[PDB]
């Protein structure tokens, strides 16, 4: 698993190893490592109830755009194993959970 | 609410038929479709193989159904069930809600849409070691 | 001497079609039909692909 990330007071334009071909919608969690997870940003314009502003939303129109993840107000929880669940038309089902990413904070 | 708990039996002998169950309240059958996360301590994550309400069992492709699925839902012990097990595929069985929802890109009769796959609850999980 | 051959699309794969309209075409042909009739001795007017 590859680590990427930044300092603290910069935010970890973290872009999903895939490439979006055809159609695109993504799904985007805060993991634990053992215990349940949930969902952050589940659709590229979904804003679900207790999820604040910092996160960017790029619409999907005028395909070629990057799915790209930047998160701030960093804690404890968003060291995990981040995983891009992205779903694509012509590569179909995603058996895998997408690129794992993860978050390394020191200081 | 959905709550969630395991009661696998956390031993299994080697190329033996397991049923690891999990427990669930407040839903049913139809509602919700019932998907399974592959976990473990320091491994990937992946799905073996999983249920559909109407019992039709979905898997791996690569695992092209080592293991069979059933489950009962009126003890709503719905169950993932491994026959042939080998330390390989020894991962915690989190009970997942699965739902459905569509992206539509194209004529609806031609065939071009397809489902954007929500994962919203994740099960406890049980650990099971192979002897 | 050059050749263009087919290359790979970029995005999401989609198929031809043609639209025609909903109502007016079946007006169309009900017309036709009655003037199919009247020049055909009054019969009943079947088409088939
Ligand atoms: C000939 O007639 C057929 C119908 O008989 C007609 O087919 C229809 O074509 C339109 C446009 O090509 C399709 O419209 C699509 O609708 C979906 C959802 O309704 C949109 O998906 C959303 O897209 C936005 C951004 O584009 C995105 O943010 C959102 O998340 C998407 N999902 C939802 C749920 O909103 C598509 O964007 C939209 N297409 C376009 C290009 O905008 C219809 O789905 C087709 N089918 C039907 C039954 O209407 C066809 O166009 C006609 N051809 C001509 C030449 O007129
Ligand atoms: C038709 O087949 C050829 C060869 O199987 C494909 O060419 C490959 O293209 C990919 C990227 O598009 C490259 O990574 C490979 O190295 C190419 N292979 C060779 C042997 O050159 C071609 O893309 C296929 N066409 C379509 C539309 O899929
Ligand atoms: C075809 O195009 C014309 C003009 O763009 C439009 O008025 C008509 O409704 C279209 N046909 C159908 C079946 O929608
Ligand atoms: C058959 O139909 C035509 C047109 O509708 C009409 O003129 C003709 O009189 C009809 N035949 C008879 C026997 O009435």
């Amino acid at each position: 698993v590859r680590p990427l990330s930044v300092a603290l007071g910069e935010t970890a334009r973290i872009s999903c190893g895939r490439q979006a071909l055809g159609s695109r919608a993504v799904q985007w969690y805060q993991h634990r490592p053992g215990q349940a997870p949930i969902l952050l940003i589940y659709n590229n314009q979904d804003r679900p109830s207790g999820i604040p502003e910092r996160f960017s939303g790029t619409p999907d129109i005028n395909f070629g755009t990057r799915a790209t993840l930047t998160i701030s107000g960093v804690e404890a929880g968003d060291e995990a194993d981040y995983y891009c669940h992205m779903w694509d038309s012509r590569s179909g089902f995603s058996w895998s959970f997408g690129g794992a990413t993860r978050l390394t904070v020191l200081g | 609410q959905v709550q969630l708990q395991e009661s696998g039996p956390g031993l299994v002998k080697p190329s033996e038929t397991l049923s690891v169950t999990c427990s669930v309240s407040g839903d049913s059958m139809n509602n919700y479709y019932w998907t399974w996360i592959r976990q473990s301590p320091g491994k990937g994550l992946e799905w073996i193989g999983y249920i559909s309400d109407r019992e039709s069992a979905t898997y791996n492709p690569s695992l092209n159904s080592r293991v069979v699925i059933s489950r009962d839902t009126s003890k709503n012990q719905l169950s993932l069930k491994l026959n042939s097990v080998t330390p390989a595929d020894t991962a915690v069985y989190y009970c997942a809600t699965a739902r459905r929802g569509q992206r539509i890109y194209g004529v609806v009769s031609f065939g071009e849409f397809f489902y954007y796959y929500s994962m919203d609850v994740w099960g406890k999980g049980t650990t099971v070691t192979v002897s | 001497q050059v050749f263009y051959k087919t290359g790979d699309i970029i995005g999401d794969i989609r198929k031809a079609y043609c639209n025609i309209s909903g109502a007016q075409w079946h007006k169309v042909l009900g017309r036709v039909a009655n003037k199919l009739k009247e020049h055909f001795n009054n019969k009943t007017i079947v088409f088939k692909p």
